[PDB]
């Protein structure tokens, strides 16, 4: 269950962890094999999911024109790039020891789960209100004032 | 009145995930 | 050290003591800082309310 | 009942060892299962648990106030520690050899129950006169002259 869900928060979903167009990413329903309280903690984990497949469905889409917007994806990556690396590194912790529950793959995105919150609304006005031009260069330096050190 | 007969230390791993029984318990849940 | 020594109800919450001690102040720092609708009075009177805690605690 | 006792005086009161707000800690009646004449020794054994509930009670009431006061009880919690310590490891030897008597728990307490009494009376003082500021740092000086070495 491990693997299959640090492929979840990769972007693949599957059978234990549905897709919706509109909501996102979330938990079919209760499983006996596993306790009836996580069911929480990992709607509390793929409210994180949601945001990477969002990011790079419009990543990938590309959308509007300009090149101010093709470099914008082109950044966008770059920052999302220590996500990905952080979370190849769970599936070796898990390798090594078989006594690592969802508790500590929780607490490892810990920094992940504060950012992408912050980082979502930026691309939310852009596809919102059609910012063609130079005029990004302003529209994220009016959030690169925010008081959030890892924003 | 049924009840679900839950092991011991299965307790002490579900209040580690929210970090007389139902005394005991109504404690830790006000943390 | 559960998976891998005798563990039980008493044990872990003792040995929780200095954790369950500093959680019970946030409780009583963050009640001040959401109780409150301007952006400058709800970040002043919640920077100020820090430096008013530690002078208790001093 | 070993580990039953334990817990006793650790400060959770339980059927066997009842409590009440006025006497302290002390066994409820006669039991068939157990002798007629440890009845005895357990109630000269509460006599110490009494000792820590009242502490711990102190403690967290906090209560009167003033740093000094924080500090004290601050501090209080520091000598009380190997009392906590020496209680955790009488499990650790009951649960090796099953042939261990009261009479062997009785002995382990050995320091702890000639150091609590004479460490009552400096709490009773304090909360029976209204003792406020740092005239606490004399009132406990005053007592710190003693004789008994542990103390």
């Amino acid at each position: 269950m491990i693997h299959e869900l640090l492929l979840a928060l990769s972007g693949y979903p599957g059978s234990i962890f549905t897709w919706n167009k509109r909501s996102g990413l979330q938990v079919s329903q209760d499983f006996p094999f596993l306790h009836p309280s996580e069911t929480s903690v990992l709607n509390r984990l793929c409210r994180l999911g949601t945001d990477y497949i969002r990011f790079t469905e419009f990543i990938e889409q590309y959308t509007l024109h300009g090149i101010y917007l093709r470099a914008f994806c082109t950044g966008l990556d770059s920052v999302l790039q220590p996500y990905r690396q952080a979370l190849l590194d769970l599936e070796q912790e898990f390798l090594g020891d078989p006594h690592l529950s969802i508790s500590h793959v929780n607490y490892f995105l810990d920094q992940f789960q504060l950012l992408f919150p912050s980082v979502m609304v930026v691309v939310e006005q852009i596809k919102s209100q059609k910012i063609h031009g130079c005029q990004i260069l302003e529209t994220v330096y009016k959030h690169s004032c925010g008081g959030l050190p890892p924003v | 009145d049924d009840r679900v007969l839950v092991t011991e230390t299965q307790v002490i791993r579900e209040t580690l995930w929210l970090l007389c029984l139902r005394s005991v318990l109504e404690q830790i849940a006000a943390y | 050290c559960i998976i891998n020594t005798t563990i039980t109800l008493a044990i872990v919450v003792d040995k929780l003591a200095p954790r369950l001690s500093q959680l019970k102040v946030l409780h009583k720092v963050f009640s001040t800082g959401v109780a409150e609708t301007r952006n400058v009075v709800r970040a002043s009177h919640l920077l100020n309310t820090l430096y008013k805690a530690i002078l208790e605690y001093d």
